[PDB]
């Protein structure tokens, strides 16, 4: 991991996911890491993001 | 969840919510549960995640 930490772009950035409400830009939710979420759950995320 | 909970008695190390990731690897320890954490909460101070 390290030796593609000081080498390579995209290896030095952690993605997240948040949720948004229309009528306000507070967070309703933000994940990432420790996902803890049913199978069904990660499943969405998968396909909306591709 | 459930399946989870009794996993807890028959094993050694049982990898828990392991069907998440078809053999990969294990997300969630075990006093989650017992804490009850619904999901990764907001990162505002968050609190009602537990």
């Amino acid at each position: 991991l390290g030796a593609k930490a000081l080498l390579d772009p995209r290896f030095r950035l952690e993605f997240a996911v948040s949720v948004m409400d229309r009528q306000s830009g507070n967070v309703i939710e933000s994940r990432t890491g420790s996902q803890g979420g049913s199978g069904g759950e990660k499943e969405i995320i998968a396909s909306y993001v591709l | 969840t459930l399946v989870d909970a009794l996993m807890t008695l028959l094993c050694a190390n049982p990898r828990y919510n392991l069907a998440s990731t078809g053999g990969h690897e294990s997300d969630r320890d075990l006093i989650s549960y017992v804490r009850g954490v619904s999901g990764p909460g907001d990162g505002g101070e968050g609190q009602s995640h537990i």
